[PDB]
């Protein structure tokens, strides 16, 4: 119907993965307004109330009832283009849709790189130390 | 919501 | 970038498909005109000039120089909805794109059913022949 | 171009 790689931009998609999600009716994070938002599910043993932006990788934990995804997403991540987006998918242009899916991608990237880079430097904050020991024990 | 711990 | 299946609605990715393509520069009928039109080349042994809308699944052979791909489309498949699409690829809407496809599939399964009464017809003459020879002393 | 014949 939809590739696999595309459907996290559909609402009903991301909607779907709130599987256990606690915040139900009462609350202002229900999975509607989370997908509406962007977000997607994706808990861990550690952060079972774990959410992550589809389009720009900023991941939430620690909801509250009282939270608005879209306040918290304006807040957390101010320069997604997701939320610049007033159309409704159906109502895009294959080109303004490209545009978009490429950005995603950098978006993507960006995020990888960037645990990468912090993953690198606490490797070489050990074997710094490491070698320091050594030439303390001297 | 807060960021991730990391 | 784009799923496999979806390839097809690109012109670039259409053209690609005329790897021996012998109609080039100087006929009516080359692979940017081809491709243009909406075919993709398909070619047998037994027909290596064929060629098939993407969207409509008529296969035309018989290819001739002067041959405008448009208007032989026109006149052979009128019906297409491909031909009634004036806006470039990137400039449709997901919904005009989305109502593209499903007119397209249910064209596939016409032509696949088209094709399995073709079938049928030609093993009815078959068993009827043998029949006959039967009936005979 | 013709139609492709059976
Ligand atoms: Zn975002
Ligand atoms: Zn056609």
């Amino acid at each position: 119907t939809l590739p696999p790689a595309w459907q996290p931009f559909l609402k009903d998609h991301r909607i779907s993965t709130f599987k256990n999600w606690p915040f139900l009716e009462g609350c202002a994070c229900t999975p509607e307004r989370m997908a509406e938002a962007g977000f997607i599910h994706c808990p861990t043993e550690n952060e079972p109330d774990l959410a992550q932006c589809f389009f720009c990788f900023k991941e939430l934990e620690g909801w509250e009832p009282d939270d608005d995804p879209i306040e918290e997403h304006k807040k957390h991540s101010s320069g997604c283009a997701f939320l610049s987006v007033k159309k409704q998918f159906e109502e895009l242009t294959l080109g303004e849709f490209l545009k978009l899916d490429r950005e995603r991608a950098k978006n993507k990237i960006a995020k990888e790189t960037n645990n990468k880079k912090k993953e690198f430097e606490e490797t070489a904050k050990k074997v710094r130390r490491a070698i320091e020991q050594l030439a303390a024990m001297d | 919501a807060r960021t991730k711990q990391t």
